[PDB]
C-alpha cells in the first residue's frame, strides 16, 4: 500500500508537510524494492520520466537500483550497508528495519536461485566474498520459515530447485489467515454475553 | 434618481485576480507543479471571468 499511495511521485513535488522533496525521493524509492516485482520495478523508474531524474541526481541511491537489476551480489553488501546506516537514523523505521534486512536478502535470492536447477555453494563464495558457513546458517532459517524453499545437501555441497511452491503454498495463505481469523471470532462469540 | 440604492461596481478581470483564482478552478483537476501561474496570466488580458 505505501508503494501503491507513492505512485504519485513527482505530481507532490516540495511541499511544507510533506517535508523535504530529496529525501521523499528516498523514501518512495526503498519501498519500491519490495513489493514491486522485478518488471514492474524496472516499470517504474524507467518507463516514468519524473522519477528518472531525482534518481540521477543522487548517485548512492541509484546504485543500489542499476545494482540490483544488475544482479551483481558484491555490492549488495556494501549497498545496503549504507541503506542500513540511514535506515537506523531516519525515525520510523526502527522497529521495521530489522524486517528489511532480511527481506532484501531474500528478494536476492529469489532472482538468483531460479536460474540453475542445481548450484554449489562454493560458486555463492564468488558472488559473497566469501561465504562458506555463513550462508550455510543464513539459507537454512530462510527455509525454516518457509521463505523461498530450496533443498539443500549437506557437506555435499549442492543446492537443488525446485520449488514447485504453487501448490503448498497456493493452499497454505487459506490456513494460516483463516485460523487467526476464526480464533478471533471464537473470543467475540463468548463474549456475549458474560 | 439617485434615491434610493446601494452603489457597488462589477469589476474586470486583473491580473492579482486571476492568478489565486486560477488555482482555484485548478484544484480539482489533477496536474503536477511545474505550472507557472505567473506566466500564465498575463497572456490572458481582458477576456472575462468565465
Amino acid at each position: 500500500q505505501a508503494a501503491e499511495l507513492f505512485l504519485d511521485t513527482v505530481s507532490t513535488f516540495t511541499s511544507y508537510e510533506l517535508m523535504d522533496y530529496k529525501t521523499f525521493v528516498t523514501y518512495t524509492v526503498y519501498v519500491s524494492m519490495i513489493a514491486l516485482e522485478r518488471p514492474d520495478l524496472r516499470e517504474k523508474v524507467i518507463k516514468g520520466a519524473e522519477i528518472l531524474e531525482v534518481l540521477h541526481s543522487l548517485p548512492a541511491v541509484r546504485q543500489y537500483l542499476f545494482s540490483l537489476y544488475e544482479c551483481r551480489y558484491s555490492v549488495f553488501f556494501q549497498s545496503l550497508a549504507v541503506v542500513e546506516q540511514e535506515m537506523k537514523k531516519d525515525w520510523l523505521f526502527a522497529p521495521h528495519y530489522r524486517y528489511y534486512v532480511r527481506e532484501m536478502r531474500i528478494h536476492a535470492y529469489s532472482q538468483l536461485l531460479e536460474s540453475y536447477r542445481s548450484l554449489t555453494l562454493g560458486y555463492m563464495a564468488e558472488a559473497f566474498g566469501v561465504g562458506v558457513e555463513f550462508i550455510d546458517q543464513e539459507l537454512s532459517r530462510f527455509i525454516a520459515a518457509g521463505r523461498l524453499h530450496c533443498k539443500i545437501d549437506k557437506v555435499n555441497e549442492i543446492v537443488e530447485t525446485n520449488r514447485p511452491d504453487s501448490k503448498n503454498w497456493q493452499y497454505q495463505e487459506t490456513i494460516k489467515k483463516g485460523d487467526l481469523l476464526l480464533n478471533r471470532v471464537q473470543k467475540l462469540s463468548r463474549v456475549i454475553n458474560m | 434618481p439617485g434615491r434610493i440604492d446601494r452603489k457597488i461596481e462589477f469589476p474586470p478581470p486583473n491580473e492579482e485576480a486571476r492568478l489565486d483564482i486560477l488555482k482555484i478552478h485548478s484544484r480539482k483537476m489533477n496536474l503536477t507543479r511545474g505550472i507557472n501561474l505567473r506566466k500564465i496570466a498575463e497572456l490572458m488580458p481582458g477576456a472575462s471571468g468565465a
